[PDB]
């Protein structure tokens, strides 16, 4: 089956950011022989790399790619936001041992100070600058409603909450 | 020739710190010689301190002098703006200073004001102010849209922009408000949108809901002080009222006094009751020599039946 | 006589953004007139740019002169220590300034409170407080120390390291200051150093300079309100005192009332000379009958000679 990989791997972007979805596959032969299923309709992009330059609100939704007679890929959920702070993650569903990532992205990559990551109402971590948290191994207790609060231009704000679930991989 | 006005700061200890006594030295030079009044400002407030106004030194056909302000570390590190203003020949030249960060604006803020009860009930033309502060001058000039909660149209709102002393802009939008529409409970909304921003600033105002209590007014005079004897300070306690929207006036000879005379504080929550405000006015000897009563008047929504309760006092 | 030398820098406005030509003026005054060698040092290294414009000015038996260094904009943020080196009679004197480091290094803010007139004039056990709160929790401890201006030894402080709900760290240090030394104006300094703080935090407090003025306490009761049997509140206007530091208490039958009973407003500046405080206390019916000379006391540093001004409140 084909798979969709994002560059950058954040499935939540801003209104006006850039992300390229790549239809990564095995024994793909010619790269210009695939089609891009949007939410519902067909996109007209080619070369197995659909870029969303200056992304609007309508670019969010279901994304999948199809290569010849094998069916479409498992659809990734893009969600274009527009806020002062956005909590970006590598994946909402993360297996055991998979590397979990969280980043408190400011609006139009503004520098954010005093960023506090909260996991279900308690302070997971705090730093004076904009910082990521990169969990090398993921645990089932390392899940919940993650959200970050920071300071953009010396004013306190609040990111949209993110439901991250880590499940037991067989 | 117009004067040239600069400000020199104090030392900075060499290593990394601020000295505990910070000297702000306003140099004025290259003016036509005469009388110059130095006024020092702290965010638009004139203070009365022992500023060291040096003598005027004449250099050729020009002249120069200086003034000095002293500060502690706390007031300088409180991130305030201090302005040396020369009141020379009926003209004002301004130069300001401030503790300077590297690059960090304070970010656009929006504040919505409920109408004063004096505007609501006495003048019967209430207005609502959306104040946009800490606006950088990097274009924008924020779009200011007015609406209600029920979608009804609003009156035409006037707008103004003032270039403040501390580098920023302050954009005021004043909207006249229907009185019957306001007292019935219509929620007004001010939307401040900037192009270089995410989701815009929405501010919502309404008539404050809850229990209502009539404001209890008491007024007191001064029982004399040794020395002084030329001025008296009257107080007015208005207490036990809900909600907190109260206008305090200080009438005399059935004539409204200017608001610069009184010093009415903000409402604060009492112990198991409503709010209290305190008013203080200074009369000269020429005002209470006519024996007429200084009448402290509270305008409030629950001050039945005239939306006004007043207490008149005079000095002895 | 040794010369008294000071160093001034050009103030930064528009607030935030530095001026392009930062000028340093090292004013040397109060010396016996003669020959003085003036040079400038960049961490002990001599440049090629200086101004030798300012001549001597013989004010009586002493004299005064200065020198100006003009800089480019980017040289000031290079964090290079500058020193105006003055040689006179074979003697070497130096003052240094660099770019003023931030009051909050990378976000870590420290507030050093001054002792109130309470604990300064009643129990004579005043506690200065260094509250530094923005710190991230790490394995390294918060190296907090205390100093004075005259180098006298300080007492043992109490540290209160605690992690807050929002992941920050609260460091509170309370030190018992000497009353006599605080009346001297001995500048107490709190110095905070952390493993992940690039430069030291220095906060300094002194006895508040300026004029001195005794408080002018007046304390009134209120007329009896219809429908009110238990409230019977009392007001106290305390006015015209220098400086802002004042503590207000209430005394029932020579016993101090709790501070939660009275609502003391902040000292706001009056028009004429000083500040006014509007403390209000409500008394229930049982102690309304047991009135026994209600007292509004306002302890203040300039209330000569008893450092305390109190009046009497009577219902009748
Ligand atoms: C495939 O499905 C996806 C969803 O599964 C479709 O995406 C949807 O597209 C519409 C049209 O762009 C979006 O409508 C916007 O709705 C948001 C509210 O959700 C509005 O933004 C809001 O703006 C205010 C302004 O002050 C701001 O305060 C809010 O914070 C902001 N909302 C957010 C969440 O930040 C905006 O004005 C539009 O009305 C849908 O939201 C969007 N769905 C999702 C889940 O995002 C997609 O269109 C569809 N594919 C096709 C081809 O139709
Ligand atoms: C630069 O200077 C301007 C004024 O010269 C500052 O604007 C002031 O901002 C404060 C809040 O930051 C405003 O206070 C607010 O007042 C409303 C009622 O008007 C009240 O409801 C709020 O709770 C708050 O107290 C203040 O009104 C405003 N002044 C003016 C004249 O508009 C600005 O903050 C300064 N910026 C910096 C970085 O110093
Ligand atoms: C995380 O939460 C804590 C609450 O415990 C915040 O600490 C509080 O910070 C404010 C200022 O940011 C302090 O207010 C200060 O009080 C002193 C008292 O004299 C006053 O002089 C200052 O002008 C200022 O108003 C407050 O005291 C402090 N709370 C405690 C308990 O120490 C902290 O700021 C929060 N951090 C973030 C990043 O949100
Ligand atoms: C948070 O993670 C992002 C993405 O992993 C980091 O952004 C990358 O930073 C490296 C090094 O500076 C660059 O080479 C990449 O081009 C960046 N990628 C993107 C998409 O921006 C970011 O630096 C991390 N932040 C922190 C504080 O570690
Ligand atoms: C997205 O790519 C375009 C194309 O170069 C660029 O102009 C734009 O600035 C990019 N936007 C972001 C947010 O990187
Ligand atoms: C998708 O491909 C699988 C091959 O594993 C096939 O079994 C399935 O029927 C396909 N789904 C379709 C054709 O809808
Ligand atoms: C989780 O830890 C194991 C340790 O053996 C490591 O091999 C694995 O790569 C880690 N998972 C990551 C980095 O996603
Ligand atoms: C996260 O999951 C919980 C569990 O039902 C749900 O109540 C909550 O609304 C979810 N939050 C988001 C942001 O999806
Ligand atoms: C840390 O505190 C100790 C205790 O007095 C002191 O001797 C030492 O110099 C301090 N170190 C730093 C780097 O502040």
């Amino acid at each position: 089956k084909p798979k969709v990989s994002l560059n950058p791997p954040w499935n939540r972007i801003f209104k006006g950011e850039n992300v390229t979805l790549t239809c990564n596959g095995n024994n793909f032969f010619e790269v210009s022989s695939t089609k891009w299923f949007h939410n519902g309709s067909l996109s007209e992009e080619t070369n197995s790399s659909l870029n969303i330059v200056n992304a609007k609100f309508e670019d969010s939704g279901e994304y999948k790619c199809q290569h010849q007679q094998v069916n479409e890929s498992e659809p990734v959920y893009l969600e274009v936001f527009s806020d002062w702070l956005l909590l970006q993650a590598s994946a909402e569903v993360v297996m055991e041992g998979q590397p979990l990532f969280l980043r408190c992205h400011g609006w139009r990559n503004w520098d954010v100070y005093k960023v506090i990551y909260y996991k279900d109402g308690e302070a997971l971590k705090y730093w004076y600058e904009n910082h990521n948290i990169s969990i090398t191994n993921a645990t089932v207790e390392d899940s919940g409603t993650y959200y970050c609060t920071g300071k953009v231009w010396q004013l306190d704000y609040e990111s949209e909450p993110l439901n991250i679930t880590v499940i037991k991989a067989p | 020739t117009p004067p040239t006005v600069k400000i020199l700061q104090s030392s900075c200890d060499g290593g990394g710190h601020f000295p505990p006594t910070i000297q702000l030295l306003c140099l004025v030079s290259g003016y036509t010689p005469g009388t110059i009044n130095i006024t020092w400002l702290e965010d638009g407030q004139v203070m009365d301190v022992d500023l060291s106004t040096a003598s005027t030194t004449q250099e050729g056909e020009l002249a120069s002098t200086q003034s000095e302000l002293t500060l502690s570390q706390k007031h300088w590190l409180s991130d305030r703006t201090y302005t040396c203003q020369v009141t020379y020949q009926g003209h004002t030249f301004e130069d300001s200073t401030k503790k300077c960060a590297d690059s960090n604006p304070r970010g656009v803020s929006a504040y919505l004001s409920r109408p004063s009860p004096f505007d609501l009930f006495i003048r019967k033309s209430p207005t609502i102010t959306c104040l946009v502060v800490d606006l950088a001058p990097s274009k924008g000039t924020v779009n200011l849209t007015w609406s209600r909660a029920s979608g009804k149209p609003v009156n035409h709102s006037t707008r103004k922009e003032e270039k403040q002393r501390n580098g920023t802009l302050t954009v005021t939008s004043t909207l006249p408000v229907g009185t019957r529409d306001w007292i019935e409970g219509e929620t007004y909304q001010c939307r401040v949108t900037h192009p270089h921003l995410p989701r815009a600033l929405m501010r919502s105002t309404t008539k404050t809901s809850g229990p209502r209590a009539a404001p209890e007014v008491y007024a007191f005079a001064t029982p004399e002080w040794p020395g002084s004897r030329d001025k008296r300070t009257l107080a007015c306690l208005i207490q036990n009222f809900m909600p907190e929207d109260i206008s305090v006036q200080w009438l005399h000879n059935e004539v409204q006094l200017p608001d610069a005379r009184h010093s009415t504080t903000q409402p604060r929550k009492t112990k198991g009751s409503g709010f209290f405000v305190f008013s203080r006015l200074e009369v000269t000897r020429a005002e209470w020599e006519q024996k007429d009563e200084f009448i402290c008047r509270a305008v409030h929504e629950a001050a039945s039946p005239s939306q006004t309760v007043q207490r008149a006092v005079s000095v002895n």
